[PDB]
């Protein structure tokens, strides 16, 4: 019986781009939400199945926390039967959601003068995603007929692009954030509440 | 597969790497003009040349396009105002002839000095030398020989280089399959291949001439009364039955006539309104004015400026200790930064332009979300409209009632709104004859249709005809007169003054109508009014990604330029001079000199 690590989750300074979101799955702990609830300094806390405080006492098998940093207008880009950039090509939710988003700002940390570029999304795709899938295979996007080879020129783009993040960005270009807990109810045993 | 999914793909990647260069060359550009300083400069012209390089190779790249073969509108509107390669097509040998061409001249034009016949090293640059020497000068002499030197300095070295300027832009036209390139200044008001709102270059002019031909009247009275005026204070050089002296338009041209007002003042007893000793006693500062303005733009339902915008730009004179050219302008950094910049001082004319600039940044606001290429007016002379209406809103002695500048007992009638109008046309009103006499001019010039060898001999009689205004100084062949000008020696199309002007009044009108205000519009504000409020943004959320047009209509009605927007906003001063001028003429004579003795 131990608390689920949500601290070093939510406030660990390296968070990957969206086009790697990370993941870590929790379980075998309990598991203290109405803190983070309570948090109440986030820029968005929504989510889509229960009442911010009924989640406490009633409990799931496993829990998925992903996190990944965004533009602001594309907070709205994050939820079951959103479209998008953000959305179709990099990721993708389930109209199901179980799961909650909480996404903040952070212009004062994930951003720099000369402007961030360690930040990437993925820009193109042959088709939208999946429920729930990373991709990290980076081959050329075919945006014309002529297969060039795997380089860079006319009608042969990078799928991944780098977000530009100046802190003297408006809010809506400001980096934004967000982490996302899918819960699952399955047939395990006692793994996951508190 | 297809052509036009391919087009839409080359434009996303275009807007996210576009977006980002150009948010760094407009940063670096901001960092230089807050402070001067030599190491900014250069950064900022490495990230400038940066820009357009990318912009230059994009534009090759984009090219490898067909145009037709793409059916989606927006696409089309970007992909024409991104391939139009312009004058980078031609010989490179001609291409840096003509960077020389520029520079040359602009340097000549801002570097130009004249020097007095007495004294070779006491003299006077144009900027702010010669703008306060025929401003604030009441001299005959000296507006007389300011303004032949000015236009012998310059012009007359500037005079085939301008030429040959012309021969090579045509040229350079004929390449962009235009067939001139006043044609091409032209052409960002035409619109193509939508039903409803067809636009041909030629449409154009058409407009132009009738818009300026129901002006006529108002201006004609105009000059009426400012002749009587400036004759009886000059009586020794101005007939009340001719032209009038092309050296006392307040200015080296006559682009504005606000320095007349001091002159021609419709009652020099009434107290003019102003409220600056009054905000020096309410002890409000820039920064009290700039958030006034938000409040007035919240009462419009528009959104308040950003929290970036307030903690981030330079709103105030930034001490002694740095310099800058602060001139007021609005940037928009694109990516949601927006700022102002300028040395806003505390002032009623500050008041105003603080409410332009708003009105600037507010309009940038409105279309953030569009693609690169869009975030621009709906034409080249609707920002500056947006920014105008406010202003001219917001100088009306009501709206000021309104939030405790003026005595809330004041008395304002017929005398004092009739110098209130008067002014506000020597300022506005000014711009329409020479403006479109310039135009047209350079027009024909760029159609070729007058001899080199008798430019400035035609130049005069439109000057003459359409605005009527005679020279001092006989003039053969040796002048370069438009030259003289900023936006002519620095080549900016100057009709989107003209069309500014008529737009912005075609929206009091339709604001004023909307927002159920009732009788004279030249006391109208749109303030309080969401409404109203919700019409114009109903506007300014297209930038240019709808044609022009339809985005005028959207919010007057009318699907094309309307004057009588203008002359009913004057009706009162109509009349005024239609009385005024009953024992004086209107109209002049072609042949007339002040020094045709
Ligand atoms: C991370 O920052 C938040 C502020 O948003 C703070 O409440 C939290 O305590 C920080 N993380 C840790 C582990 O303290
Ligand atoms: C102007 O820029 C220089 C170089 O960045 C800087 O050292 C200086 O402090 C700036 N001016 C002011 C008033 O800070
Ligand atoms: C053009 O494309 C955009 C997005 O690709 C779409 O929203 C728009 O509807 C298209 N134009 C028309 C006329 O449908
Ligand atoms: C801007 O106006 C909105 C309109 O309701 C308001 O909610 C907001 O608080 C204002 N901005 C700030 C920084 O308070
Ligand atoms: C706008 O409305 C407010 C709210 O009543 C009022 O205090 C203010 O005087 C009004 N101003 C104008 C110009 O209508």
């Amino acid at each position: 019986t131990n608390l689920c690590p949500f601290g070093e989750v939510f406030n660990a300074t390296r968070f990957a781009s969206v086009y790697a979101w990370n993941r870590k799955r929790i379980s075998n702990c309990v598991a203290d939400y109405s803190v983070l609830y309570n948090s109440a300094s986030f820029s968005t806390f929504k989510c889509y199945g229960v009442s911010p405080t009924k989640l406490n006492d009633l409990c799931f098998t496993n829990v998925y926390a992903d996190s990944f940093v965004i533009r602001g207008d594309e907070v709205r880009q994050i939820a079951p039967g959103q479209t998008g950039k953000i959305a179709d090509y990099n990721y993708k939710l389930p109209d199901d959601f179980t799961g909650c988003v909480i996404a903040w700002n952070s212009n004062n940390l994930d951003s720099k003068v000369g402007g961030n570029y360690n930040y990437l999304y993925r820009l193109f795709r042959k088709s939208n995603l999946k429920p729930f899938e990373r991709d990290i295979s980076t081959e050329i996007y075919q945006a014309g007929s002529t297969p060039c080879n795997g380089v860079e020129g006319f009608n042969c783009y990078f799928p991944l692009q780098s977000y530009g993040f100046q802190p003297t960005y408006g809010v809506g270009y400001q980096p934004y954030r967000v982490v996302v807990l899918s819960f699952e109810l399955l047939h395990a045993p006692a793994t996951v509440c508190g | 597969s297809t052509i036009e999914e391919q087009a839409k793909t080359f434009l996303d990647k275009f807007n996210h790497e576009a977006e980002d260069l150009f948010y760094q060359s407009s940063l670096a550009s901001w960092n230089y003009n807050t402070n001067i300083t030599e190491e900014n400069v250069q950064n900022m012209n490495n990230a400038g040349d940066k820009w357009s390089a990318f912009l230059k190779e994009q534009s090759t790249l984009a090219q490898m396009y067909p145009l037709q073969e793409i059916q989606n509108l927006t696409v089309k509107l970007q992909l024409q105002a991104l391939q139009q390669n312009g004058s980078s097509v031609l010989s490179e040998d001609k291409s840096k002839r003509l960077n020389t061409i520029l520079n040359t001249m602009s340097t000549i034009y801002s570097t130009g000095k004249v020097c007095n016949p007495d004294n070779p090293q006491e003299c006077l640059l144009l900027e702010p030398g010669l703008n306060e020497i025929m401003a604030n000068s009441l001299d005959y002499n000296e507006r007389l020989w300011a303004w032949e030197s000015w236009r012998s300095e310059v012009g007359k070295q500037l005079r085939p280089l301008y030429e040959e300027y012309v021969v090579l832009k045509n040229e350079m036209a004929r390449a962009n399959h235009y067939e001139d390139y006043g044609d091409y200044w032209r052409g960002d008001y035409e619109v193509n291949g939508v039903d409803g709102y067809d636009y041909s270059r030629g449409q154009l002019i058409e407009d132009v001439e009738h818009t300026f031909e129901e002006i006529k009247p108002l201006y004609e009275h105009l000059h009426a009364y400012v002749r009587a005026k400036l004759m009886n204070a000059y009586p020794s050089y101005i007939s009340p039955i001719g032209c009038l002296p092309a050296h006392l338009l307040g200015d080296m041209w006559g682009r504005f006539w606000t320095n007349l007002y001091s002159l021609t003042v419709p009652f020099g007893q009434k107290p003019n309104i102003d409220v600056t000793d009054a905000m020096v006693d309410q002890a409000w500062d820039a920064q009290r004015i700039f958030k006034e303005a938000e409040k007035f733009f919240v009462s419009v339902g528009l959104p308040n400026m950003t929290q970036g915008f307030w903690e981030n730009s330079m709103l105030t004179d930034p001490g002694n200790v740095q310099k800058a050219v602060c001139h007021p302008t609005a940037w928009d950094l694109g990516k949601g930064d927006f700022r102002i910049l300028m040395c806003t001082k505390v002032t009623m004319d500050d008041f105003l332009t603080a409410h332009h600039e708003m009105g600037h940044i507010q309009y940038d606001m409105a279309y953030a979300a569009q693609p690169f290429l869009l975030r621009n007016g709906a034409n080249e002379g609707f920002h500056e409209a947006v920014g105008e209406i406010m202003s001219l809103s917001a100088a009306t002695p009501k709206h000021l009632k309104s939030i405790g500048l003026l005595s809330p007992d004041f008395q304002e009638d017929n005398e004092t709104e009739i110098n209130f109008l008067l002014k506000q046309a020597l300022t506005i009103v000014g711009t329409l004859p020479f403006t479109y006499m310039l135009e047209k001019w350079r027009w024909m010039v760029f159609k070729g249709e007058i001899p080199k060898d008798q430019w400035m001999k035609k130049w005069w009689e439109m000057k003459r005809e359409i605005v009527g205004v005679v020279e001092p100084v006989p003039h053969d062949e040796t002048y370069c007169d438009p030259a003289s000008l900023f936006h002519v020696s620095n080549d900016y199309s100057f009709i989107r003054y003209y069309t500014r002007t008529l737009y912005q009044f075609q929206f009091q009108e339709a604001l004023c109508q909307a927002a159920k205000h009732e009788g004279p519009l030249h006391k109208c504000d749109i303030s309080n009014s969401t409404e109203a409020g919700q019409k114009l943004f109903n506007m300014l959320r297209l930038g240019k990604s709808e044609p022009w047009t339809l985005a005028l209509e959207n919010v007057v009605g009318a699907k094309n330029m309307n004057v009588r927007p203008l002359l009913n906003y004057f009706e009162p001063l109509f009349t005024w001079l239609k009385d005024q001028n009953k024992n004086s003429f209107v109209g002049w004579s072609t042949d007339w000199s002040p020094y045709a003795d």
